[PDB]
């Protein structure tokens, strides 16, 4: 699953 | 004083981040282009970051969020190589370690895109471009993104209305002997968005030909539907 | 009354232009390219006409003349079609005889460029575009077109300052509501960049592809140097 | 030579 997704949700 | 949103832009601004091409490998265009989406993956880590701090940003649904970045992340990129760059004649400082002329910009294969960053630059230098109008224009670049995949129409019109208040408020009071001062800025933005979808075709179909080895977020973004 | 420039360019706005799609020849993409490309042809010319009625203009050097014409064309064709379809729901007014929807998109290979110029119409309906403000925003597109073979930069951006405060004391009388509805008005500049470059990009290749014939106005600008 | 230009001449 996305990384961008990942890193705006920290 | 000045405005709150340009102040708060200002020291949400990421730190300047080196290329480090690699000193063992030859130069060649696979060198150059390998150094310059390394440079922009690591970039677009501390964009993601940078976006939180803008107001209203993060009250968006993540698809929004995704969204507005998906559109604008060269745009973001672009303007911080051009911002970089006033102070220059004739190079791009994508880094301070990472200066392009134009015999470096036709070795890359770069040299039309390259000339297109620098009528940027040309345009933003007749201007006087100041780092709290860079900032500005960075966060409404993003908000005025234009994907098709947005979910909240209204919200995002809301993001731009404030982020163009903040730039016209600036100006009002920084700039008082020229009243157009806000929307000359305002007409820098079609260049942006030119040079940039330019950007993405062309590194597009850099990671089609496969030469040039790619990290995962800089292909995420290079394979976002626009 | 209001603002002499907005009120000149009214007067100078072209006739309606029709279609006249071959009524002998059978539907195809063919059909549909031929008879959009020779409507452009035809606009064309009443464009070069037009754009002489912009104070300033004409004193530019003809190279100037024919750069900003060069860089802005597709981008003042675009908004006529946008302004002509601000009534109608998820068709364009090519011409009051070529009203394409959806499924007229596709049979032309035009889908993605046509729902880019959707995107433009749905911005303009939500900010409810005048008729004033469609004819300052086309002279404002081909002053502010960013062709990289300009002589006099100066008068350029003279021919950009002249037209942005004609539409900024234009939008001062007729909209205190809302103070940065000029600001608003540049802002949507960039999708029109965006979609007009995709649109010269799409025609070029079918110029290439060598199966629909082009007038020599048209050939002309799809083949000039941007 | 050029019809963009012949028209801009009239
Ligand atoms: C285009 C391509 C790569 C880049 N790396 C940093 C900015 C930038 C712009
Ligand atoms: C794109 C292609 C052909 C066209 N004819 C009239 C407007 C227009 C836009």
């Amino acid at each position: 699953n996305s990384l961008l997704l990942h890193l705006l949700k920290s | 004083p000045y405005n709150k949103i340009v102040s708060h832009l200002l020291v949400a601004e990421p730190e300047k981040i080196y290329a480090m091409p690699d000193p063992t490998v030859p130069d060649s265009d696979i060198k150059a282009l390998t150094t310059l989406c390394d440079l922009a993956d690591r970039e677009l880590v501390v964009i993601i970051g940078w976006a939180k701090h803008i107001p209203g940003f993060s009250t968006l649904s993540l698809a929004d969020q995704m969204s507005l970045l998906q559109s604008a992340w060269m745009e973001i990129l672009i303007l911080g190589v051009v911002y970089r760059s006033l102070s220059f004649e004739d190079e791009l400082v994508y880094a301070d370690d990472y200066i392009m002329d134009e015999d470096q910009s036709k070795l890359a294969g770069l040299l039309d895109l390259n000339n297109a960053i620098l009528q940027l630059v040309k345009k933003y230098k007749s201007m006087k471009l100041e780092k709290e109008e860079f900032v500005t224009l960075k966060a409404i670049a993003l908000a005025n993104s234009d994907s098709m995949h947005i979910e909240d129409v209204e919200a995002v019109q809301k993001l731009q209305d404030v982020l163009h208040e903040a730039l016209q408020d600036y100006e009002a009071g920084q700039h008082m002997e020229d009243p157009r001062r806000a929307g000359k800025m305002l007409m820098t933005l079609p260049l942006l968005r030119q040079t940039s979808t330019k950007a993405v075709q062309h590194f597009y179909n850099i990671k089609l030909e496969g030469k040039v080895p790619m990290h995962k977020l800089f292909l995420e973004m290079l394979e976002a539907k626009v």
